């Protein structure tokens, strides 16, 4: 295809692209609100967290780091901000 | 890991290096932990831990000799034993 | 790419287009600095302070909130380490390899890796000297490296 | 007239400050409108019979205005009908020194003309945030900026934008187009 | 490493025009690249082009109209006296009636005929025809 709108890529194919290969690079990661099951305390956690974040109230691990996105422990619910 | 923990204490907390200062620090009850090098003589060692027994002071047995204990503390000389008087920014006392 | 390899990896962070704080960020530019200094006194270097801040405090970038880079803030409070963090970790790894070499002299691969690590130390240390981050007479000595890091 | 940080304010400047001495009446917003001050009010005519209101503010006081600007713009535009209100800081631009110029102190980047014009274009759309800028270089020789705005708080400005482009044309001489993708 | 962004910029355009594409994305941008394209655009060898802001060096999208035979840089940017321009136009351009050598002179970036009109010379920067 010789003629193409490079300035307006289809947003579907733009999202399958690598994160550095869009027109303007933009991270695909985000920040989350973690509700532990034990208590009710908003704790802001990065989606790709490298730390075993613990909430202030109880010294319980909220998430465990993995190769990519952190894995939330059971009973912890997140909502993306 | 504890070498790193101990290093924070050398930077921020208070300590005395050496047998004569350590026994004095055990006598006044101002010693919080006694660190003994691996190649320390048993006679001097079993006496340091008898002083600590009277003083109710924990003893940590460093695995290296007086040459490696000195360089962990950022010193260019040998340290056969040392006492931590005030653990500062570290949590070494909470990690034995 | 890859100064000391044949790799051509491109993995890195992708900073967002926005240079302003998120609307949901509620902490002040003040509260982050005492948080930053608090962690620096725990012995954390600026890299590990920034990871914990975004990992546990939602601080995406300290610059978009506070206005200054993290190391610039410690240096303004007399908490900047004498040796910069990346150079410290290069020297510390080189110290570790040589201690392993002294017990395993036939590990000819580790001798090769050590030459790469130390060459990386001298090139970066030469840079820190031209910009007066290190004294002009600062020189890396293999014998005394363990004092600086241990 | 104490609100105005300028000598001999015009009658329009007095009326705006006269509005400023009336919105603290409701105490929900009174504890902070006293320290707020401004230097000048430049006003131009946009098409459609409306008139553009540019409030010029000392740069250190801008972050104080932003705490109530969302509210403050809607009520001052009601008090003054058919008026489009924006708040800009009167940043100072230092000209680029010539080759044989006498040496002065190093010009910080915030005082450069590109940075200041990028700034007034951002103060122009305050409730919204900029998500992208593009510049077309047309075959005729002229150049047009394009600014893409976020849909959040779009309702505060989405009915204007045309006022912003002509007002920006007044300050810089350049053409701009605001778009909400 | 990346030593000349203008050489990289023209190479992407050069390869797309040869393959018949009518548009090209350029990364990264710069002042010299933008002004090099304006000279080509002023003489009609390219169409409208677009600058994309990424809070970085920048990006460009160029519309090609198929009229461009070749555009290129000259590395290094040799110093050219006014009497040496003729030798350069002879070596680089297909004829005496068309084509342009782009120079960067203290009077600005310009083609060799505009440079002759205003009687200035600088360093050679590239060519287009
Ligand atoms: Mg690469
Ligand atoms: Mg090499
Ligand atoms: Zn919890």
């Amino acid at each position: 295809v010789l003629v193409q709108d490079l300035l307006h890529p289809s947003p579907a194919t733009e999202a399958k692209q690598h994160k550095l290969k869009t027109l303007v690079q933009q991270p695909r990661s985000f920040f989350m609100d973690v509700k532990c099951q034990g208590c009710l305390n908003i704790t802001t956690v990065f989606s790709h967290a490298q730390t075993a974040v613990t909430c202030d109230s109880c010294s319980t691990v909220l998430c465990t780091p993995t190769g990519g996105k952190a894995k939330l422990t059971e009973g912890c619910s997140f909502r993306r901000k | 890991n504890i070498n790193s923990k101990l290093a924070l204490t050398i930077k921020s907390g208070k300590y005395t290096l050496g047998y004569k200062s350590v026994v004095k620090s055990l006598r006044t009850g101002k010693a919080k932990l006694v660190i003994i090098a691996a190649n320390t003589p048993v006679l001097r060692k079993s006496e340091l831990e008898y002083y600590a027994m009277l003083s109710k002071t924990p003893v940590y047995y460093f695995q290296g000799g007086n040459n490696e204990l000195g360089t962990v503390c950022g010193k260019l000389f040998r340290v056969g034993t040392l006492s931590i008087l005030d653990a500062g920014d570290s949590d070494i006392l909470s990690s034995i | 790419g890859r100064m000391h390899s044949s790799g051509k990896g491109i993995s890195s962070s992708a900073l967002p287009y926005s240079r302003n704080a998120p609307s949901w960020f509620k902490l002040s530019s003040d509260d982050v600095v005492e948080q930053i200094i608090k962690y620096a006194r725990k012995g954390l270097t600026p890299s590990q302070i920034g990871v914990i801040l975004r990992d546990a405090h939602g601080v995406s970038q300290a610059k978009v909130v506070t206005g200054n880079k993290i190391l610039r803030i410690l240096k303004s409070n007399g908490l900047a380490p004498e040796i910069p963090e990346d150079l410290y970790y290069l020297i510390k790894k080189a110290v570790s390899v040589r201690k392993h070499l002294e017990k395993n002299r036939k590990d000819k691969d580790s001798k090769f890796r050590l030459i790469l690590i130390e060459s990386r130390i001298h090139r970066l240390a030469r840079y820190y000297r031209t910009v007066a981050v290190l004294p002009p007479n600062w020189k890396y000595e293999s014998a005394t490296a363990s004092a600086l890091v241990a | 007239s104490s609100k105005i940080l300028s000598e001999n304010p015009t009658e329009l400047e007095l009326k705006v400050a006269q509005a400023f001495v009336d919105l603290e009446s409701q105490a929900d917003l009174k504890a902070e409108l006293r320290p707020l001050q401004f230097k000048s009010i430049k006003e131009i005519d946009v098409n459609g019979g409306k008139k553009a209101l540019a409030v010029f503010v000392p740069p250190p006081s801008l972050q104080a205005y932003r705490k109530v600007q969302t509210r403050l713009t809607r009520e001052l535009e009601k008090k003054f009908p058919d008026r489009h209100v924006v708040f800009l800081a009167e940043r100072r631009i230092l000209p680029k020194p010539a080759r044989k110029a006498r040496k002065q102190q190093k010009r910080p980047r915030s005082r450069t003309l590109t940075a200041v014009h990028d700034k007034i274009l951002e103060d122009l759309v305050f409730p919204t945030e900029i998500i992208g800028k593009r510049v077309r270089y047309l075959v005729g020789g002229n150049k047009i900026q394009k600014v893409l705005l976020d849909s959040k708080d779009s309702t505060a400005v989405d009915y204007k934008l045309d006022s912003f482009q002509q007002l920006y044309s007044k300050l810089t001489g350049k053409q701009v187009v605001f778009e909400i993708p | 490493t990346r030593t000349s962004v203008l050489a990289d910029a023209l190479n992407a355009i050069n390869n797309a025009e040869k393959t018949g594409k009518r548009q090209v994305l350029i990364r990264p941008s710069s002042k010299v690249i933008i002004k090099f394209l304006t000279v080509m655009q002023k003489h009609g060898y390219i169409g409208e082009f677009e600058y994309i802001d990424d809070h970085r060096s920048g990006k460009i999208v160029v519309q090609l109209n198929g009229r461009l035979n070749k555009c290129g840089v000259i590395q290094p940017r040799f110093n050219v006296k006014i009497n040496d321009i003729e030798r350069w136009t002879d070596n680089l351009l297909p004829a005496r009636q068309f084509g342009y050598v782009i120079l960067t002179t203290s009077a600005g970036i310009m083609d060799h005929e505009e440079a002759r009109r205003k009687h200035v010379s600088g360093k050679i920067l590239g060519f287009v025809y």
